[PDB]
RNA sequence: AGCGGCGAGUACACGUACUUGCUAGCUUCUUAGAGGAACAUUGUGUGUCUAACACAAGGAAGUUUAAGGCAACAACAGGUCUGUGAUGUCCUUAGAUGAACUAGGCUGCACGCGUGCUACACUGAUAUAUAUAACGAGUAAAAUAUGCUUGCAUACUUUUCCUCCGCCGAAAGGCGUAGGUAAUCUUUAUCAAUAUAUAUCGUGAUGGGGAUAGAUUAUUGC
């Protein structure tokens, strides 16, 4: 019924996985599945002072948190997608679902 | 049927020094329609002298800070040049330039050289290829000078200085520096 | 500059001892068996020691070659 | 040492400045350091004669340099 | 149908070309040498009025001088209706990032200017009584009607057949 | 019938799309001759007049650029002609005329079909540019 | 083209008192006056109906008097409040645009007021100082 | 009456403080951290950030 | 996210440009996951013919291909107790060296030193016009509306961040109204300036330079 299953994470790994178990489990039931979007990785970033006083040499360090997302859809009952996303996920990834008919 | 800014042809130019003839490079590759080539000359030693002559002339037309970078500018500058150069005692301009490249060089220098702890200022030979720069750096900078602060414009200046050196006259400014080197070299040793 | 460490030049010289039958003088067919003989985490050096395990071949056939 | 050129054209001067057709490379410079005029009066000279076809282009002109010669 | 004049036709547009072209809307022919064609044209059929109020303005921050042309009204109208057929529905912040320049600081560092707002305001509201620019009811900004893209596109044909014969 | 094949420079990016025609060359819905630096144009047109006219009688190509500056557009724009009309002549007409059309834009100059590696290269913290360091006094 | 007599072409000018105008274009020569600037030489040149593509030296009479006269109470013409000195000018109330001589009294007259009721800007004119908020430790000094 | 704390102090930097220590100098309010830099350098790594080059 | 496919148009040449409703297939362009690719490979020279180096060909790439991050043993009486509910000792603790409230100073100017910004012009200044980037950011208080004499009770129903668009104003800016908690909107098939074209000026402290001063107008904020 046009159900789309999001995720975010902090962590490649888990992420990737979560997707693969998720894309997999819902190929045993025979559903129309869309393969996974990677949208655009966005990094968030600070560049501080080293030194906690201010003698020396000025130097910085440069500081980066990435955060990940994928996104797949397919045909089927709310039901059934709820309890396929919610197997005690490693709980690093969020998930959530949304009905987009329109 | 490829000619320098779709005008002249150097099909027919030749150099006659043969000191000079590797280094000058109007031939298969060097033949081109605008001296705008985005080419790698530095990264090895000898590479330099496979640059077109032309556009080693417009690379040295960009200097003194205030035009670093403004290379059709330059081209521009150059082209204009060469038609004033044309109009005035017609020949091609490609071989005036090549002959004024030809003279604006010392063939001898001197140096400072630790023989046996007393030294001296002894007289050494140049190379063909320092001969080729500086021939171009002292015709560029000759120009650069008669213009600032004057009514005469750029072009103007450097079709005047390029005939003057290919003519030998004693009114060039390549011409004096290098005689005054050659003195000096024929001086020290 | 280009020289190789003590450990490349020791894993390669252990492998062209224990399996001399199988190598040959070409470089890609050598980086397949060092892929499969050797454990090496990173593709780079092992791309290094298959380089060497070559040379080191090349040499057996002028003569004796010391410490092999 | 200071330049004292004129800054407009003479009735004497009139006739002498019409010679500037006369001869090979016309740019604005030449016939100021011969007449010993303002570089816009060789410029309007220089657009008065070829207005009426009495001096030819040599090339295609630019906004910054703008030689012509004599006519064949 | 048109027998006005066209404007001064500098060489380098008359070198030969190594393919075919063709000549059907404005995408074809030379913009400058249109704008000021064209900048003539409205001036000589009285299309649109030089407001009262621009004879002492300059268009923008930045400038620090007039435009010196007494023609620069109607050829800022010939290139804006020129980039409307470029870009449908433009408003007048479009505008104003679109004719910017540099301003020069005194002692302190040069940085990017904005134009003005009047101006371009005075000159759509002008082109809206003519009938050739419109207001996208369900979109913003404003665009061409079909009589201002039949018109602009008649004279850049007409200006094509004039140079290349 | 149709390829498509891209040319690129520092960040500049553009597509040639070849079909069979009848001559028209067209960028961005425009003619080739309004490409902008009237001085930089030769280097547009230098793949053609070398290929020649008959060859090119039959095809149309339309061209989209993106990104760059003046000179890198200009450069891509030649790249992306020159593998564009090598790549038509290597799909759909005998490989041997594709090898002497090849030879002849390499005899007259590579990066006519090889992309440029060069890239800008980062600033570090304790000067203007990448190598260049603040003025040191003692 | 012009071939204009050397009789008639005349050098030396003044325009309004303390002025000289030589041998210039109008819109810069009109800047030798002590109040106007390039953006109001144009201004003034344009309700004149004079040629800004001549020299000063070839302006007639009447040319003179008239552009001396909209230098004088120019709201009669139709420039407008926001391109004059003195708006308000603290004694009338009206919007003026002072003009040479005038100019330096009306200066004259302003720091000796300020300097008169012992206000800080016009104390620090008369000891000889910055008095728009400058540092003055490093620079300013002679 | 009383006067004790009555100036206004809705802006500047004598509204806002260190999350941690409750300094007033050098405050990251970037993103709301809303840590001052010398507790943050610390704090870094299990907040989230990380040094790649 | 794009491209393409199917229709309806507006104009031209006998297909091209643009607008618009809908939605076979594909991944070149956009995005992002897994892999692969260079080893000095081949040829020629130098070297004890070892360890290695140089040139040419091929190749996307041959200075470990480019840039960074990490950083041994041992030290300095190096800097920081003015980052810290890290801390030893000594001071002080109601006329406080605690915590606040009002005004002032940290910016004061005969002078000396370090980092810089703008220039000394024509390879320019001014004015018009054409073409063209990459990394980013963005929502407990005060504020808008009845009963009452500058205050109270009231919706936390609007608003507070980026702001398209419309109108007013020379300009700065003001008024009214969208979208957006964001590959969705601001806004980026483009948010800049060196560039390019055309005209004026013309070697004159000059239309170079823009310090120092006078007057009027707006916005942030008690
Ligand atoms: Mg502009
Ligand atoms: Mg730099
Ligand atoms: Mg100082
Ligand atoms: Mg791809
Ligand atoms: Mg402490
Ligand atoms: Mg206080
Ligand atoms: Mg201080
Ligand atoms: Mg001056
Ligand atoms: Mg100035
Ligand atoms: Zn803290």
């Amino acid at each position: 019924r046009r159900i789309r299953i999001a995720l975010t994470s902090k962590n490649l790994r888990a992420i990737e996985k979560v997707c693969s178990d998720i894309m997999k489990g819902a190929k045993e039931k025979n559903l129309n599945v869309s393969g996974p979007v990677r949208l655009p990785v966005k990094t968030l970033r600070i560049t501080t002072r080293k030194s906690p006083c201010g003698e020396g040499t000025n130097t910085w360090d440069r500081f980066e948190l990435r955060i990940y997302k994928r996104l797949i859809d397919l045909y089927s009952q709310c039901e059934v997608v709820t309890q396929m996303t919610s197997i005690n996920i490693d709980p690093v990834v969020e998930v959530e679902v949304i009905i987009t008919d329109s | 049927d490829i000619k320098l800014f779709k005008k002249w042809s150097y099909e027919e130019i030749n150099i006659a020094d043969l000191s000079l003839v590797d280094c000058i490079a109007v031939s298969q590759k060097a033949c081109v329609y605008t001296p705008h080539t985005a080419g790698r000359y530095q990264k090895k030693r000898f590479r330099k002298a496979l640059c077109p002559i032309v556009e080693r002339l417009v690379n040295s037309m960009m200097m003194h800070g205030r035009n670093n970078g403004k290379k059709l500018k330059a081209i521009r500058i150059v082209a204009y040049a060469f038609e004033i150069i044309h109009l005035m005692t017609g020949e091609n301009p490609l071989q005036v330039f090549v002959n004024a490249v030809q003279k604006g060089g010392p063939r001898e220098d001197s140096t400072r050289i630790g023989s046996a702890g007393v030294v001296r200022r002894q007289a050494v030979d140049v190379s063909p290829l320092r001969r080729v720069n500086q021939a171009i750096y002292l015709i560029c900078t000759g120009a650069r000078n008669a213009a600032f602060r004057n009514i005469k414009s750029i072009s103007e200046c450097l079709a005047e200085e390029i005939i003057n050196c290919a003519n030998e006259s004693s009114s060039s400014y390549a011409i004096k520096k290098k005689d005054e080197i050659e003195r000096v070299a024929k001086a020290n040793r | 500059g280009r020289v190789r460490t003590k450990t490349i030049k020791r894993a390669a010289r252990q492998i062209v001892e224990k399996y001399y039958a199988k190598l040959t003088l070409d470089f890609q067919i050598n980086k397949k068996i060092t892929e499969e003989v050797a454990i090496i985490p990173s593709k780079r050096m092992k791309n290094k020691v298959a380089g060497f395990v070559t040379h080191l071949m090349k040499r057996i056939q002028k003569g004796p070659v010391r410490g092999i | 040492e200071k330049l004292n050129h004129a800054v407009f054209i003479d009735k004497s001067l009139h006739s002498k400045i019409l010679e500037c057709k006369n001869m090979k490379v016309i740019t604005p410079s030449a016939i100021a350091e011969k007449y010993k005029v303002n570089l816009s009066v060789a410029r309007a000279v220089i657009n008065h004669l070829a207005d009426k076809k009495l001096i030819a282009e040599v090339c295609v002109q630019s906004h910054s340099q703008k030689l012509y010669t004599k006519v064949a | 149908q048109f027998t006005e004049d066209i404007g001064v036709v500098n060489k380098r547009l008359l070198e030969p070309v190594p393919f075919v072209k063709t000549n059907n809307c404005i995408k074809d022919v030379d913009a400058d040498l249109f704008i000021r064609s064209y900048a003539t044209h409205l001036k000589l059929h009285n299309k649109i009025t030089y407001p009262k109020w621009c004879t002492f303005v300059k268009t923008g921050k930045g400038r620090k001088l007039a435009p010196l042309n007494e023609d620069w009204y109607f050829i800022r109208a010939s290139s804006i209706l020129r980039r409307l057929y470029l870009h449908p529905d433009i408003g007048v912040g479009f505008l104003r990032r679109q004719f910017s320049s540099k301003q020069r600081r005194g002692v302190a560092p040069n940085h990017t200017s904005l134009a003005s707002g009047k101006i371009l305001r005075s000159i759509l509201q002008q082109l809206e009584n003519l009938g050739y620019v419109e207001q996208n009811p369900k979109k913003k900004g404003r665009r061409l009607t079909t009589k201002g893209e039949n018109a602009i596109n008649n004279f850049a044909r007409y200006i094509n057949k004039k140079v290349y014969n | 019938k149709r390829v498509q094949t891209f040319g690129k420079k520092k960040t500049a990016v553009a597509v040639a799309t070849v079909t069979n025609g009848k001559g028209l060359i067209k960028l961005n819905g425009k003619n080739l001759d309004l490409v902008e630096p009237y001085i930089l144009k030769t280097k547009v047109y230098e793949p053609l007049w070398l290929i020649g006219s008959g060859k090119l009688k039959n095809l149309d190509i339309r061209i989209r650029v993106k990104g760059g500056g003046q000179t890198s557009q200009i450069y891509a724009i030649r790249q992306a002609i020159g593998k564009g009309i090598i790549s038509y002549y290597q799909k759909y007409v005998d490989e041997s005329t594709k090898k002497e059309l090849k030879d002849v834009l390499l005899r007259y100059d590579r990066s006519l079909l090889v992309g440029d590696t060069r890239r800008c290269e980062p600033k570090k913290f304790g000067g203007k540019g990448a190598r260049a360091r603040y003025q040191k006094s003692y | 083209l012009q071939v204009i007599d050397n009789n008639d072409f005349q050098h030396i000018l003044r325009i309004l008192n303390t002025n000289v105008d030589g041998k210039e274009k109008v819109i810069i020569a009109l800047t030798a006056i002590k109040g106007i600037g390039k953006r109001m030489a144009t201004v003034i040149c344009k309700q004149a109906n004079v040629d800004p593509t001549k020299r000063a030296g070839e302006l007639t009479t009447e040319e003179i008097d008239n552009i001396v006269h909209i230098m004088s109470t120019p709201t009669q013409f139709k420039i407008p409040d926001w391109f004059l000195n003195r708006r308000k000018d603290l004694k009338e109330g009206k919007n003026i645009h002072v003009i040479a001589n005038q100019l330096d009294s009306y200066l004259r007259e302003d720091l000796e007021r300020m300097k008169k009721i012992r206000l800080h800007r016009g104390l620090r004119h008369h000891w000889g100082l910055r008095v728009r908020g400058q540092h003055t430790k490093t620079t300013g000094r002679r | 009456g009383c006067i004790l704390n009555v100036h206004p102090k809705k802006y500047g930097q004598g509204s806002r403080q260190c999350r941690v220590c409750s300094n007033k100098h050098a405050i990251i309010r970037k993103y709301n951290i809303n840590i001052c830099r010398q507790c943050f350098r610390e704090r870094a790594d299990i907040i989230g950030f990380k040094k790649y080059r």
